[PDB]
């Protein structure tokens, strides 16, 4: 405590009774002839301390700081996914215990967790007797920490593997299980400092905080900084010397995570390192959309009006892919307008994204697999692939992840609704080229393929399939024929009508010849095969005799309407076949006028049909709780029908000071 | 046949583990290791040697049987007329091999001996350890004991042949025995000084040796019944008699025989140490509840010293336990990690039903009710299974909390006539503003609790007579140099010279290890109070607040309602928990800054989501008669907690929004 | 009204519907007898489409533990419904809500906000 160091980068007095020696040391720096001063072996240690101090960091005094820039770099190939370099490295031969460490935190990184035990084990043997106690120390701390993963890894597993995977798993044996329960027995880490040398209790004592259950206490707790509301009426940056609180708090997270990183510790994959970092990136971004938007209210919308207080980077991604799950990234996503926060080093991000795509190929379309690396591996994966919407990616690059993710990314975890989802938001900042369009028409292909098989059948999630797919082809390019697809159907026959089915909904993508003959085989003969086809058929236009029948069920509906009447008594409705009809009509898609007479059944039938006339009265507000973008668009397009809404929309907002309507009344109508 | 050992244990063999185990978890543990556990593995007794001096000596072998002396006398004689050459030649040829450890040694050092005396010169303890990875100082010789690197030993008291294979490095020979006093002042010291400050645990030796006997002099001539007896694992073929157990008892020792354990053959000998050493004493290491009156008498040793408190918050109460179960903060317990009798459960019921409450015996009961009022007063009720209509209720009882400056005023005035009375007193004046007087009455505090008490009003007073001298410093930076233009003029609240004093005397104080230094009976007593010196008793809260957040403000989001219970309750809980346990213990921790902005954070979150759930009622009962009920409406605490902890422009955000 | 079995109900507004855990038999166009049903709605203001299309909500039909399509019309006239703590008190709830609320298929099992 006799001085107080920054993440600024300078150093401070502090309590400290008696000479400069800080001072002076860089008063020594800063002159050629004071070091000459000096005596030889004074010289090597000062040039030694120089060494580190750069190394580490540490510039200069407070007093006699400027513009000191600050950059972060972590040099280890685990925070960057070098698989094949770390794989290289540990099928090389070892020199020294401090390679064997290295190579033991890369076996531990890979999955292979009992390589890395029996490592730790030999590493611990001889470090003892080679008198070096920190290495010591540190194996011991992480031979623990892996046999604590092992085991928590066997329970779950043998908890609920064998249902999610859909077969019991056994990454472990039982010899090995009983083995080092055997030896962990009753071993407890908290008297492991106090049993070593007290020349090591001295000189590292730093290093204790390594062997408590919990650390990040006070860091976390620090985090309350970015809470404070009243700092943008009045802040004085009291943090440190005109450092708002946003650069200490990124300093310290960066600190914190090059030194884990670096030095080899295996307390980086454990739940409380992820915490802490959510809760920290999530607050950095939460104040500086407060702070943009404050700033936007006191003065004019053209100060700030798309700034982006927070910048990210490539450090600043592969955290938010690695420590945040989709839940995560989605909260910050529906928190602030990370639309309008603009990314940086995009080539890294663009090489990171396509290391992760080739892990992926490797991982599965090889026979063999690395079960507990595959678990702690698809997350990071999934998150990047998530959160790559923001980026503007390369032809190659942007091909080489989407074959990735719709050939061969599992579908155990990305089924059909999800792998469209994630396809989709690639395309919002890059324009779809061909080369991807004909990867989408080969995938398509290939599920053409598989439901040759009777048992084979598509499962979504979300409700989306290979419509979604041909819809999306169909949407960049409005003229496309898939040779593959049309030449499948031309060898089509009557008995394959899962085939049939499949690719009656991708009508669009055949040509002429195939959809005349694939339109042979199947007609329309009653309403429910009208509106079966228009659902699953794509029956573009009413034909004249469709519009007839639906006349003939409108006047037979009349005619049970009046023997409804009659009645009193209706048991129970599914769903309303005319307010279908009726908004067809109002989309000016049945040009007849017949149904005009057959009115006064339906209260949205009537408004759909005669909204000039139509008692308003009974509207029904939710009702605009179904409607889609186009069908608002057109109910606004209409004047008959404008401001009555607006009035009851206005009512509603009012009374229910509801979300939803308000958007409608504001993005829509006035 | 390990529950049948369990089984027909008496009382004495029941006792005895529960001692060597309770030691064990101390930290004070002994192990006097033995030449049997040295013969288990192979490695070449003494009788071999004898039998080769003798050949040697006279040219016919080993004749009839040899006595006690003989052992000692022969190799005297050999030295004596052939020479040391033939000595230590003799020894190297004998004992220059390698054998293999066995499982004693590993059970051994998996009961966690804290330091290892031996008369063995062998290095099998040595491998053992390594292996094992526990870090041990041997000391063998005499030059060893003043530079030791560690601070547990493992004592060769005979020697060992770590510098040679020469006959003077060891204890070997009838001279050997005679000048031992005199050649090893230090290791005899160093030895009688573990025994006379540890437990002791006798293995593979057998009564009547050399050691035990002359130890057994010791004993009797150099104390005054003011020492622990130590303990003897005897493993023999044939179970001791009684005679020569009581006259062994009477002189000093206790002892446990393997053969009336379990039943094995003659040459068994890996058995019966195996059938006594670990597999008895280790997986013992858990309790021994089996009755209606244990329950009570064990919970009430860990619960008892929490009484000199006043109130405890009910997360910390999972730290009491060792994680054996999950208190949560509505009032509920959840079995956890627990694998033996649920005590917790008998508790319960004895709760329920008054007639098996009368089934306690007498001098239980008081303790009985003693606990009940204290769980009652907390706020624990029962299991979470047979959980009822828990309620939520607010009260505090301290003076400083309501703000009755007048009502301190008097106390303070009033004579005090216990140092409780002093401490209320001192923490008055510092919700008063009185930095002095309330340092000088912690001093006199600290000063007057030499008395036998508790450790815990001296403890307290320690950390709080430092936050004073903080705050008072904090002041006094504060004052010069922005008080100047505050008031425009230069107030000066201390003087210099108690500036000087209190600056001189808190110069060495050190936090950190405030809690380290006391006595391990605190230690183990108190623990819930390690994290009062840190940040670390706002961890978990901020981590659940924080997460609480996120959940709550994504459910507004999605617009979505529930019709069960606010999820946020659990919010209001811990914070009423924390503001109770902080104002009704008398601790400055109050007037630090991130617990103002934790309690703001809380209310504001509170806030948010009553106003979001106040409106729904329209959207809810406006297209169908379903709806709810329940809200949340201001009151008494809320309205003081929002005064006290938050400035104008956090209630000017919160009115906007 | 008042029961255990309520305390999982949640409503959402953004599509005025309520989401239970809850099973159904159904009886459809009163020739068709079906048991362990339900629905599984989706939210999309954004979805390629054409001018047949015009609902931003999708819902798909499981029954049994299988998925379910239906071509002919979905007259539907419920007969049982069953949560997991098997209270009977949902049958005539289930009733309630369905004739309180207008829009169709008032209680589903899940919702999926894709925007």
């Amino acid at each position: 405590y006799d001085y107080h160091f920054e993440v600024n980068g300078t150093v401070v007095r502090h309590k400290n009774k008696g000479f400069g020696y800080m001072e002076r040391f860089f008063e020594l720096k800063e002159s050629c002839d004071e070091r000459s001063k000096l005596s030889k072996k004074q010289y090597e240690r000062f040039n030694a301390l120089f060494n580190f101090f750069e190394k580490n960091g540490v510039i200069c005094m407070a007093k006699d700081a400027g513009t000191l820039n600050t950059s972060i770099e972590i040099n280890s190939l685990a925070y960057h996914g070098k698989y094949d370099v770390m794989k290289k490295f540990i099928e090389e031969q070892s020199v020294s215990i401090e390679d064997d460490y290295k190579k033991a935190f890369f076996l531990a990184c890979l999955g292979r967790w009992e390589e890395s035990y029996d490592l730790y084990s030999n590493i611990i043997l001889n470090s003892i007797d080679e008198s070096n106690g920190c290495v010591y120390y540190l194996s011991q701390i992480n031979r623990y920490r892996i046999y604590q993963s092992i085991t928590q890894a066997v329970t779950q597993f043998n908890g609920l593997g064998l249902l999610t995977f859909g077969r019991h798993y056994k990454p472990f044996t039982d010899e090995f299980l009983a083995r080092i329960e055997r030896e962990m027995t009753n071993f407890n880490i908290d008297d492991l400092f106090n049993g070593m040398p007290f020349e090591f209790q001295k000189k590292y004592k730093i290093l204790e905080f390594l062997s408590d259950n919990q650390f990040l206490y006070d860091d976390t707790v620090k985090l309350f900084e970015l809470t404070n509301k009243v700092r943008s009426e009045m802040s004085e940056g009291s943090y440190s010397f005109g450092m708002s609180s946003d650069i200490v708090v990124l300093l310290r997270l960066y600190d914190n995570l090059r030194f884990l990183y670096e030095n080899c510790l295996w307390s980086v994959s454990f739940h409380e390192f992820h915490q802490y970092i959510r809760n920290s990136m999530s607050l950095l971004i939460e104040k500086a959309e407060y702070e943009r938007t404050r700033d936007i209210d006191e003065l004019g919308f053209s100060f700030f009006g798309k700034k982006s207080g927070f910048f990210m980077e490539y450090y600043d991604f592969v955290n938010i892919s690695r420590h945040f799950k989709i839940d995560d990234i989605k909260n910050l996503e529906r928190s602030c307008s990370i639309d309008k926060i603009r990314f940086g080093e995009q080539e890294k991000i663009e090489e990171y994204l396509v290391g992760i795509a080739e892990e992926i190929t490797k991982q599965f379309s090889a026979n063999g697999m690395n079960v507990v690396f595959y678990t702690q591996f698809i997350s990071e994966a999934k998150a990047a692939l998530y959160f790559a919407k923001y980026v503007k990616l390369s032809e190659e690059g942007l091909g080489k992840i989407v074959k990735a993710l719709l050939f061969y990314f599992p579908e155990r975890d990305l089924d059909i609704g999800k792998r469209y989802v994630w396809l989709e938001r690639l395309t919002k900042c890059n324009e779809l080229p061909k080369s991807i369009i004909s990867i989408i028409d080969d995938f398509l292909v290939l599920q053409a393929e598989k439901h040759i098989d009777q048992n084979y059948s598509e499962v979504s999630s979300n409700g989306l399939y290979s419509r979604d797919y041909g819809a999306l082809i169909k949407h960049f390019e409005k003229n496309f024929i898939s040779k593959r697809l049309s030449e499948i159907t031309l060898c089509l026959t009557q008995d394959k009508q899962k085939q049939i089915d499949f690719l009656f909904k991708l009508l669009p993508l055949l040509s002429t010849n195939a959809k005349s003959h694939l339109l042979s085989f199947k007609s329309v003969e009653n309403i429910n095969d009208l509106m079966n086809g228009i659902r699953i058929g794509l029956i573009d236009e009413f034909t004249p005799e469709h519009e007839e029948l639906i006349i003939e069920y409108l006047e037979t509906r009349k005619v049970n309407y009046i023997v409804e009447k009659e009645k009193g008594i209706q048991t129970f409705s599914s769903n309303d076949y005319m307010s279908t009809f009726g908004i067809w009509y109002f989309l000016e898609e049945i040009n007849n006028s017949k149904m005009e007479e057959f009115i006064g059944m339906d209260d949205q039938y009537d408004f759909f049909v005669d909204p000039e006339n139509f008692d308003y009265k009974k509207f029904i507000p939710s009702w605009l709780k179904n409607y889609n973008d186009k069908l608002l668009g057109k109910i606004a397009g209409n004047k008959h029908m404008k401001h009555h809404v607006i009035e009851v929309l206005k009512e509603r907002v009012k009374n229910s000071n509801d979300k939803r309507y308000l958007e409608i009344l504001m993005n829509y109508f006035i | 046949k390990l529950k049948e050992v369990f089984l027909m244990l008496d009382n004495n063999v029941v006792e005895c583990i529960k001692e060597i185990t309770e030691s064990s978890r101390n930290g004070k543990l002994v192990f006097f290791v033995g030449a049997g556990v040295s013969t288990l593995s192979d490695y070449p007794q003494w009788w071999r040697l004898v039998d080769k001096y003798h050949e040697e000596l006279y040219g016919s072998p080993k004749k009839g049987n040899y006595s006690s002396d003989e052992y000692l006398r022969i190799p005297q004689i050999f030295y004596n007329v052939k020479g040391e050459m033939a000595f230590d030649g003799i020894l190297k040829d004998f004992f220059q091999v390698d054998k293999p450890t066995n499982p004693i040694h590993d059970k051994i050092l998996a009961m966690n001996p804290a330091h290892v005396i031996t008369t063995n010169y062998d290095n099998l303890i040595d491998t053992a350890c390594w292996k094992r990875g526990k870090y041990f100082s041997v000391i063998s010789a005499e030059e060893d004991v003043a530079n030791a690197t560690s601070s547990r030993y493992l004592l060769k008291v005979h020697g060992d042949f770590r510098k040679g294979f020469k006959g003077e490095n060891v204890v070997l020979k009838e001279d050997d025995y005679l000048n031992y006093d005199q050649n090893y002042p230090l290791i005899s010291n160093l030895m009688k000084t573990i025994i006379a400050t540890h437990t002791i645990v006798f293995i593979g030796y057998g009564l009547g040796d050399y050691n035990i006997n002359m130890l057994l002099n010791w004993v009797r001539k150099l104390q005054k019944d003011s020492f622990h007896k130590p303990f003897f694992i005897r493993t023999d073929p044939s179970p001791i008699e009684n005679e020569t157990l009581i006259y062994y008892e009477n002189k000093g020792l206790r002892i446990i025989d393997a053969a009336s354990l379990i039943d094995s053959n003659e040459y068994d000998y890996l058995e019966r140490y195996s059938a006594v050493m670990d597999l008895l004493i280790e997986s013992q290491e858990n309790k021994f509840i089996t009755k209606d009156d244990e329950v009570i008498d064990y919970i009430y040793g860990k619960i008892s010293p929490l009484f000199a408190l006043q109130y405890i918050r009910k997360i910390d109460l999972k730290h009491v336990f060792e994680y054996d179960y999950h208190f949560e903060v509505n009032g509920t317990v959840v079995r956890h990690k627990n694998k033996g009798f649920g005590y917790m459960e008998r508790f319960f019921e004895l709760k329920e039903s008054c007639d098996e409450r009368s089934k306690l015996s007498k001098k239980q009961y008081e303790r009985f009710n003693a606990l009940f009022n204290f769980f009652e007063k907390n706020g624990v009720i029962c299991m979470a299974k047979d959980a009822g209509t828990l309620n939520t209720s607010i009260e505090i009882n301290s003076l400083a909390y309501h703000g009755k400056y007048d009502v301190m005023k008097k106390f303070i005035e009033e004579q005090s006539v216990s140092i409780e009375d002093d401490y209320k007193k001192a923490f008055f004046l510092a919700c008063l503003g009185r930095w002095e007087e309330s340092y000088d009455l912690y001093s006199n505090i600290i000063l007057n609790s030499i008395d036998e008490s508790n450790g815990c009003v001296y403890y307290l007073s320690q950390i709080n007579r430092y936050r004073i001298y903080q705050s008072i410093t904090q002041a006094v930076t504060q004052f010069n140099g922005l008080g100047l233009l505050t008031f425009g003029r230069h107030y000066k609240p201390f003087t210099d010279e108690f500036l000087a004093r209190i600056e001189r005397e808190m110069t060495n104080f050190n936090i950190d290890d405030l809690f380290n230094g006391m006595p391990f009976e605190f230690q183990k007593k108190y623990k819930i109070l390690e994290f009062l010196s840190d940040n670390q008793f706002l961890y978990d809260d901020t981590v659940k607040l924080f997460e609480l957040t996120n959940k709550v403000r994504s459910e507004m989001s999605e617009g979505s309602y529930s019709f069960g219970m606010s999820s946020d309750i659990v919010v209001l809980l811990r914070l009423y928990d924390n503001l109770r346990f902080l104002y009704e213990n008398c601790l400055w921790s109050v007037s630090f800054h991130e617990f103002h902005q934790y309690i703001r954070n809380s209310m504001s979150l509170l806030i948010e989501k009553a106003e979001y759930e106040r409106t729904r009622d329209i959207d809810e009962l406006g297209f169908s008669f379903f709806g709810k009920k329940s809200g949340f409406f201001m009151e008494y605490y809320d309205f003081v907690n929002i005064s006290r902890h938050f400035k104008i422009d956090d209630i000017k955000n919160l009115e906007r929004s | 009204k008042d029961t255990g079995a309520t305390h999982d109900l949640v409503y959402h507004s953004k599509i005025n519907t309520f989401v239970w855990d809850v099973e159904f038999d159904i009886v459809l166009s009163d020739s068709k007898e079906l048991n362990k049903c339900y629905f599984v709605k989706c939210f999309n203001p954004y979805r390629i489409n054409g001018k047949c299309d015009f609902a931003v909500s999708s819902i798909d039909i499981f029954s049994e533990g299988k998925r379910l399509l239906i071509e002919n019309e979905f007259n539907f006239k419920i007969t049982k419904a069953v949560h997991v703590a098997t209270s009977k008190d949902v049958t005539e709830i289930v009733l309630h809500l369905s004739e309180r609320i207008s829009s169709p298929f008032p209680i589903v099992k899940e919702v999926v906000y894709l925007d």
